[PDB]
RNA sequence: ACAUAUUAUUAUCUUAUUAUUUAUAUAAUAUUUUUUAAUAAAUUUAUUAAUUUAUAUUUAUUUAUAUCAGAAAU
RNA sequence: GGAUUAAAACUAGAGUAGCGAAACGGAUUCGAUACCCGUGUAGUUCUAGUAGUAAACUAUGAAUACAAUUAUUUAUAUAUAUAUAUAUAAAUAAUAAAUGAAAAUGAAAGUAUUCCACCUGAAGAGUACGUUAGCAAUAAUGAAACUCAAAACAAUAGACGG
RNA sequence: GAGCGUUAAUCAUAAUGGUUUAAAGGAUCCGUAGAAUGAAUUAUAUAUUAUAAUUUAGAGUUAAUAAAAUUAAUUAAAGAAUU
RNA sequence: AUAAGAAUAUGAUGUUGGUUCAGAUUAAGCGCUAAAUAAGGACAUGACACAUGCGAAUCAUACGUUUAUUAUUGAUAAGAUAAUAAAUAUGUGGUGUAAACGUGAGUAAUUUUAUUAGGAAUUAAUGAACUAUAGAAUAAGCUAAAUACUUAAUAUAUAAAAAGGAUAUAUAAUAUAUUUAUCUAUAGUCAAGCCAAUAAUGGUUUAGGUAGUAGGUUUAUUAAGAGUUAAACCUAGCCAACGAUCCAUAAUCGAUAAUGAAAGUUAGAACGAUCACGUUGACUCUGAAAUAUAGUCAAUAUCUAUAAGAUACAGCAGUGAGGAAUAUUGGACAAUGAUCGAAAGAUUGAUCCAGUUACUUAUUAGGAU
């Protein structure tokens, strides 16, 4: 039959109709006593223009269709040439969205801090007149405004509190509630596991159908898997 | 796409009918002709020893 | 340096021959075509030599391109 | 392919104490274009460049896996009845095995794997010619003919040593 | 041995090699090609290769903690001595 | 599967390292020597120049021409006609020389070689010349005549042909029969064109090369693809340090020869395969295929007939030259082939034999006492 060969398109654009296609071929090399790999380029017709650079494709041979081209674009087996080139153009939209976003984003901070910078106020006066007006009695507007710039409507000593409050504190018991998770998990699995009973039957109670006749890892992975749908699921 | 003025397929196989082969190449004489002369008798002969080999 | 021989090349020069392509002929031949003499046969027809007519096939000269080779330069 | 690359050298502009090619003198010597002494120019210094060469040496390319010990430091860690002790790496020193022409190497110059550079008698010769690069000195690349049966390394025993 | 010798030639006769010290490590590193080489498990395939999925022992990124003050470039200073 | 080393360093030793030797061989030469026979080889050099003879002829059953005899005709013999038997290949024709033979100049590959269970454009109304089968073979002209040539007729969009001769018999030139030729068609056999992949010496101290160059589109040309060639219009490519381009050198190869344990290396004389060439260059004709050992023109040399002449020994033998060196100006067509012829036969320096030469191989070249 026409001889067929596979590999990869190196190069594309540049003549019309016609793209290099990098063959390699396995040879015994008598002189080192190894089987080698030799390489050519064939100049090969591409008549729909679809292949790209990076490709890989099959190349049949075909009539004399020019002084050095004698094979055609058969299949194209791998199209990443043809990704790259899909991918290179979405990129430019998909980052000019982004930049754009992060530009308005960049200018908006920029805004709060400066009008910060404008309000001499203080987080440590406010504070010190949320603190003695509210230990006084004294009600003057300032307070008022000091309910819009915080917006502390109602001054009382569990507002000067939860207008301090820092970050650090929410992730303190965020990382208490994810250890107790895992320490819960291990010890549940680690006591039902120890009583093959208490197994057997944590297994059925749960909706397993005859766990006793089960593997140790194809019966542990139930365990795990309803010891986490136990603790995960009913929190 | 395959090449502009090359054929897609490759050319079908050309099969040889033994039976049509023969009819083609070694025919038989259609009529039983007066071969009375005696070079007609001598070919007469050999197209008959030719055709059976 | 150089004096030699050999080969290759060319925006050059000359060029046999050939191919291809131009224009021209009161060009030749055959046929057609228009007439015209001479001759012959018969009692219009044929032949030959001319002229007119187109057609095909050649010929001579001519235009352009390429070309063995030689010259010059490298 | 690229980059960096001692000393000397070169281009331009500053600097110039000391040192110091050269040069000129003083000695030494049979002679002394030397060793020693004097006067001491370039250079040695700085800035901006050129150049890419050294015994540019561990005369030992890089990476990975692996193999028997001791000693000494360093680092990290651990413990305590708190200052040592116990661990794990690295470095260095001396070694086993192994390797090697031996000298020796010793975690490689051992056991293996992968990749690069390089060599094929001496002399001619890192020369000639050409080319490339540089302001230049030069640097890289790099032969052949002729001639010879040499030539070289480690080690051994001597002889000799101002 | 009807040849023998000689000259001219061919094949064989050590790489089942080497490069600290004998010919031979590139001054050094960076890195491109390499038709150079190079991890693990499983499943396919047309099979020492290809593809897919999965993995972290090589190779990297960031941070935490501890440690160290060297090496480049630049700028600003000090010191003994010499003339 | 078959793998050996030796001499030479050094005061001595170990090692590095080259040199030389022991083996086989030749397209061999030379020195000395030499018996017969059988077989295999023989200008590697100047693709230098060549005296002389040969190497390609054959057909009389294509046409024509020339004799003799006999018969008939011709009232005198010049001729004619037919039969018979001869002659003619200095007239017109047919077939044969694209092979074979010789040589290795050119050729490093768009061309050449080798290989592949390769390919399409998906190769002509090509048969070259045999086989099988079927059909056809007509009319004029031109030449002295024809199986010469020319123009027509009819024969698979349809296109595209031809030829008679010899011998008998019967007729009044014609017809049959036999024999040998001619043309067409179909298939077979033999045999052609083109392309791909892979391999094929040295120098980079030849590093850049290319400009129809790389690709696209269209026409012309061809049986047929393609910048293969010619014309036009576009794109800017293509090759290259795994060596481009350039230069030098060389015909290539094997189930051939030599060598080695082998991988290999060498040769390419001999045997065989392939290519190229026939003093040099280009071009054209015929043809399926030729830049043909043809033709045309030119170049170089020679010759005689002095013409827009002939010849070119790389066919055989042979000669001079060159060189260390390579042979008979032999016999025969008996054999195997080739060409012409219907046959009888003719031709054949293909070929087969012999000669020369230890160039190679083999056998023999007296045993017992
Ligand atoms: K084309
Ligand atoms: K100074
Ligand atoms: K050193
Ligand atoms: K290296
Ligand atoms: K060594
Ligand atoms: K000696
Ligand atoms: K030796
Ligand atoms: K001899
Ligand atoms: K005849
Ligand atoms: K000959
Ligand atoms: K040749
Ligand atoms: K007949
Ligand atoms: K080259
Ligand atoms: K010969
Ligand atoms: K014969
Ligand atoms: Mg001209
Ligand atoms: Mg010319
Ligand atoms: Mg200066
Ligand atoms: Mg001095
Ligand atoms: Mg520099
Ligand atoms: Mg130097
Ligand atoms: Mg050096
Ligand atoms: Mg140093
Ligand atoms: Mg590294
Ligand atoms: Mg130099
Ligand atoms: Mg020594
Ligand atoms: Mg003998
Ligand atoms: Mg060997
Ligand atoms: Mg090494
Ligand atoms: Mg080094
Ligand atoms: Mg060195
Ligand atoms: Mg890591
Ligand atoms: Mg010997
Ligand atoms: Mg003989
Ligand atoms: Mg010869
Ligand atoms: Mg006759
Ligand atoms: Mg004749
Ligand atoms: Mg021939
Ligand atoms: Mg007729
Ligand atoms: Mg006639
Ligand atoms: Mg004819
Ligand atoms: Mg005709
Ligand atoms: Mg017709
Ligand atoms: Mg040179
Ligand atoms: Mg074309
Ligand atoms: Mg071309
Ligand atoms: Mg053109
Ligand atoms: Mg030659
Ligand atoms: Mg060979
Ligand atoms: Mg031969
Ligand atoms: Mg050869
Ligand atoms: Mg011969
Ligand atoms: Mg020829
Ligand atoms: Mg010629
Ligand atoms: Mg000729
Ligand atoms: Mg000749
Ligand atoms: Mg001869
Ligand atoms: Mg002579
Ligand atoms: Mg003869």
């Amino acid at each position: 039959a026409r001889q067929n060969f596979l590999g990869l398109v190196v190069s594309q654009g540049k003549m019309q109709k016609t793209v290099k296609v990098r063959v390699e071929t396995k040879v015994f090399n008598k002189k080192i006593n190894k089987e080698l790999f030799h390489r050519r380029d064939y100049l090969v017709h591409d008549e729909g223009e679809i292949s790209r650079e990076g490709d890989l494709v099959r190349i049949e041979a075909t009539r004399p269709l020019s002084k050095r081209k004698f094979f055609a674009i058969a299949e194209i087996i791998r199209n990443k040439g043809q990704q790259f080139a899909l991918y290179e153009s979405e990129a430019q939209l998909s980052v000019a969205k982004e930049e754009a976003q992060k530009a308005k984003e960049f200018l908006d901070k920029r805004s709060v801090r400066e009008n910060k910078l404008n309000e001499k106020t203080t987080l440590l006066r406010d504070i010190r007149t949320i603190q003695d007006a509210l230990s006084s009695g004294s009600t003057p507007k300032e307070l008022l405004e000091i309910k819009q710039r915080y917006g502390i409507q109602d001054f009382s000593q569990e507002t000067v509190r939860q207008l301090l409050q820092l970050d650090i504190s929410g992730l303190e018991v965020n990382l208490e509630k994810q250890r107790s998770l895992i320490d819960r998990i291990q010890t549940r699995l680690s006591e039902l596991l120890s009583n093959d009973l208490k197994c057997d039957q944590f297994l059925k109670d749960h909706g397993v159908e005859d766990p006793l006749t089960l593997k140790k890892n194809i019966k542990k992975n139930l365990l795990r898997k309803h010891v986490m749908m136990d603790m995960q699921q009913p929190s | 796409k395959h090449p502009k003025g090359s054929h897609r397929l490759s050319p079908k196989v050309n099969f040889i009918d033994v039976d049509n082969l023969i009819a083609k190449t070694v025919a038989e004489p259609q009529s039983i002709k007066s071969s009375n002369g005696s070079a007609q008798k001598v070919r007469l002969q050999k197209a008959e020893l030719r055709r059976k080999f």
